[PDB]
C-alpha cells in the first residue's frame, strides 16, 4: 500500500510512499537531475526544524543539502511535543541551491499563506530566502497533500526541461494517486 | 543491551532490548515508558523508518546506537 479512501486526508505514508516512487521513477528516466534531487521524507522535513539543534543537524546529515540542486520538503504542521496534534494542512517548499550565494526557497501553499510560518522556519535552516510562489488553490477539505505530490511531479518535469516554476495550472488527480499507491 | 531514542524535543527515551526484537517490539517498550499508542509512532535510523515486521539486527542496529521517534503526521 499505503491506500488511500476518496477523501482521506494524506498521511505521512503517503507523502513518503509517492516520494519513494518518485525518487526511483526518476533515477531511471533522468539519473543526473536524480542525483541533485532529494525527496526529503516529510518525518525529516520535520526534524529539520525541531528546536533541538542536535536533532536538526542529524536531519541535515540525512538530506545532505550541500550536494543538491534542488530540495523537495513537504511541510506538515504537525506539533513537535503534542502527541494529539499531529497536523491539519499540507505545503511543499522546493528550495533551489544552484546558485550557491542566494539559496531560495518556493513556497507552494494550496491555501495560501497557512504554513508560511513553518516555512520561513525550514528556509533558514537551509539558508535560504523564502518567497511565495503561485499553485492553484485547494477547493475542498482533504487535497493538500495531493497538491503536494502532484505539485511534486510537476516541478520535476519542468526542472528536467531547462524554468517556469508557476503551479497555477497545475491539474491534480487523487484517483491517479491512489493507483500509484495501490499497485 | 541499551538503546537510545531522541524525540523531536531531544528528549532521550533509554530502551533496553535484544538484536532479535522487531522494530514492533521496540514500539511497546516505548509506549511502556512514554504511553505514545505503536501506530503513532514512527522510528527512524540513519535516514531510513524501520519496518515493524524487522528485528533491530536486520537493521544493523547494535548496543547504544540512537533512534529517532518522529510522530505520525497529516493533512
Amino acid at each position: 500500500g499505503p491506500v488511500l479512501g476518496p477523501t482521506q486526508w494524506l498521511g505521512d505514508e503517503h507523502i513518503q510512499r509517492d516520494y519513494e516512487l518518485l525518487a526511483q521513477e526518476l533515477q531511471q528516466n533522468n539519473p543526473d537531475l536524480a542525483a541533485r534531487t532529494r525527496f526529503v521524507d516529510p518525518l525529516i522535513a520535520q526534524m529539520l526544524r525541531s528546536p533541538s539543534k542536535e536533532v536538526a543537524e542529524r536531519a541535515l546529515g540525512w538530506v545532505r543539502p550541500g550536494t543538491a540542486d534542488f530540495l523537495f520538503l513537504p511541510v506538515s504542521d504537525a506539533s513537535d511535543t503534542d502527541r494529539h496534534q499531529r497536523g491539519s494542512h499540507w505545503s511543499l517548499l522546493l528550495v533551489d541551491r544552484r546558485d550557491r550565494g542566494r539559496r531560495v526557497a518556493y513556497h507552494y501553499d494550496s491555501t495560501q499563506g497557512y504554513n508560511d510560518g513553518l516555512a520561513a522556519e525550514l528556509a533558514g535552516r537551509l539558508d535560504a530566502n523564502l518567497q511565495q510562489a503561485p499553485i492553484r488553490q485547494q477547493q475542498n477539505s482533504y487535497d493538500c497533500g495531493v497538491f503536494v505530490l502532484d505539485g511534486t511531479r510537476e516541478l520535476v518535469r519542468r526542472l528536467a526541461a531547462r524554468p517556469d516554476l508557476n503551479l497555477n495550472n497545475l491539474v491534480i488527480s487523487r484517483q491517479e494517486l491512489r493507483d500509484r499507491l495501490g499497485a | 543491551m541499551q538503546i537510545f531514542v531522541k524525540t523531536l524535543t531531544g528528549k532521550t527515551i533509554t530502551l533496553e532490548v535484544e538484536p532479535s526484537d522487531t522494530i514492533e517490539n521496540v514500539k511497546a517498550k516505548i509506549q511502556d515508558k512514554e504511553g505514545i499508542p505503536p501506530d503513532q509512532q514512527r522510528l527512524i535510523f540513519a535516514g531510513k523508518q524501520l519496518e515493524d515486521g524487522r528485528t533491530l539486527s536486520d537493521y544493523n542496529i547494535q548496543k547504544e546506537s540512537t533512534l529517532h521517534l518522529v510522530l505520525r503526521l497529516r493533512g
